[PDB]
DNA sequence: TCGTGCTGAGTGATATCTGCTTTGGGTGGGTGGGTGGGTTGAGGCAAT
DNA sequence: GCAGATATCACTCAGCACGA
């Protein structure tokens, strides 16, 4: 039902692995094939997945590695294009500012009505095409990512997709060095640069 | 799709006893209702969301005997650690035998069984219908906050966050302060303001509410 | 130059007649009623 | 007793040839 949209999942950890196996094909082939009780057909599921998970313990412990704190099979975490890590550290200033921000309810932002039109126009008309400068340094970036060691071809494809997506934002038909630099910058700083 | 107990309490207070006996499905799906007032199901044929704006009151007891304060709270009941965190107020009620306490308890239940009213005459119990009218009138009102009380709330939240920096050693400290605690303090303060029928929340309401969040963990975590 | 009585033809209204059930199935019901009848088996999916 | 499909009989009209 989310063909062309963005699927949303709240509690990914609290899900039996039997159901999670379905998502293996969605994120890889963008299609689902069913063959049972005389029905043999494939339904397109060209949708984006946005899932969230919570740590095994009451909080996240920095000491242990990522594969232990969040659950989920290690291989599954590699499929996701970006895997963020947001933690609620305790500080005398961050907490103060957050409290002042969540209590005012009782730096301009574009109206949502115009933003939806913006994204729709960008998604329909623009179609970026990679350039030679992009490839010359994308090979470098991927090989460097693999050298420091989890890092597989899926990461390079994610870099390609992110570089293409960022160019879409600025309404350009060519992906420049800056956009791919931003993509790689985002990827390293998501898991977090210890 | 047939809704369960939670949906029948929409726009009301659901009433749950034996909270321990929930199965896995409810153990996991009660988080949705507690966080976001809606139940979402995407099973075989139904991909809709049930609207359930119901507050939850729950209770549980040891299966066999009495509580053991020395042992962790999770060591006597099956509820997971995550579930107990979401509750705004958590109360641990204890029954410690004692001659003096039981004497008065028996005398009070006894006076009730004799005349169907309170023994003490210091106060007259409020009539039921009048109390319901007052509750409705209070729920009609909608108060608001201000910067002056906001400063007090934020300072109190800062103190609460700092305090938990040392209490994290105990493994049963699921009541560790989080922004949810700040929002709960705000909610309780607004409740007290509603009872006063006023519109502007004052320092009194916030200080009283902070006492009910404190006396609910201190007396029920230290004992 | 023409007027009218006789005839075949065709509808209109009315006479008898058959029929008044009918039917498998739950968006036809059970105040329509069982002498009007309805007698599976594999495969998929939630609960666990 | 009631509606519908069907066939029966009786009555009246336009043409025709002759006589006025």
């Amino acid at each position: 039902l989310s063909d062309g949209g963005v699927c949303c999942i709240d509690e990914f950890d609290k899900m039996s692995d039997s159901t999670r196996s379905v998502l293996h094909e969605v994120m890889e082939q963008q299609t689902i094939s069913i063959a049972k009780a005389g029905i043999i057909t494939t339904l397109n599921a060209r949708s984006s997945i946005l899932a969230s998970a919570n740590p095994i313990g009451s909080r996240y412990n920095p000491n242990l590695p990522v594969t232990e704190n969040i659950d989920l099979p290690p291989p599954l975490l590699s499929r996701f294009d970006l895997v963020y890590l947001v933690l609620d550290k305790v500080d005398e200033k961050n907490d103060r500012e957050l409290a002042k921000h969540l209590t005012n309810l009782y730096d301009d932002v574009l109206p949502v009505e115009f933003l939806t039109m913006y994204i729709s126009y960008a998604k329909e008309h623009i179609h970026p095409i990679i350039t030679e400068a992009a490839k010359t340094e994308l090979v470098r970036a991927y090989v460097g990512m693999r050298k420091m060691g989890t890092a597989t071809t899926r990461q390079l494809e994610s870099m390609i997709r992110l570089a293409e997506a960022h160019a879409k934002m600025k309404l350009k038909n060519v992906v420049e060095l800056e956009d791919v630099q931003e993509a790689v910058r985002l990827i390293r700083s998501a898991i977090k640069d210890y | 799709l047939e809704g369960g107990a939670l949906v029948l309490a929409d726009n009301g207070i659901c009433c749950i006893d034996e909270f321990d006996k929930m199965d896995e499905s409810d153990r996991t799906a009660i988080h949705e209702v507690m966080e976001q007032q809606t139940i979402s199901i995407s099973k075989a044929g139904i991909n809709t969301t049930l609207n359930a704006r119901t507050s939850i009151l729950a209770a549980a007891n040891p299966l066999y005997g009495r509580y053991n304060p020395r042992l962790s709270p999770l060591d006597n009941i099956n509820l997971p650690a995550a579930l107990l965190s979401r509750f705004d107020i958590l109360f641990l009620m204890l029954d410690i035998p004692s001659r003096d306490d039981d004497e008065k308890l028996a005398e009070h239940v006894t006076y009730v069984h004799m005349h169907n009213k309170q023994p003490d005459l210091d106060f007259t119990p409020v009539e039921p219908s009048k109390m319901r009218e007052y509750i409705a009138y209070a729920k009609t009102k909608r108060p608001v906050m201000s910067e002056a009380v906001n400063d007090y709330v934020v300072q109190a939240y800062i103190r609460l966050r700092q305090d938990s920096k040392r209490e994290m050693d105990s493994k049963f400290s699921f009541g560790q302060a989080t922004p949810r605690t700040l929002l709960g303090i705000i909610r309780l303060s607004q409740a007290l303001a509603k009872l006063r029928l006023a519109d502007m929340v004052d320092i009194d309401d916030v200080e009283e509410a902070l006492r009910l969040v404190r006396v609910s963990k201190e007396s029920l975590y230290q004992e």
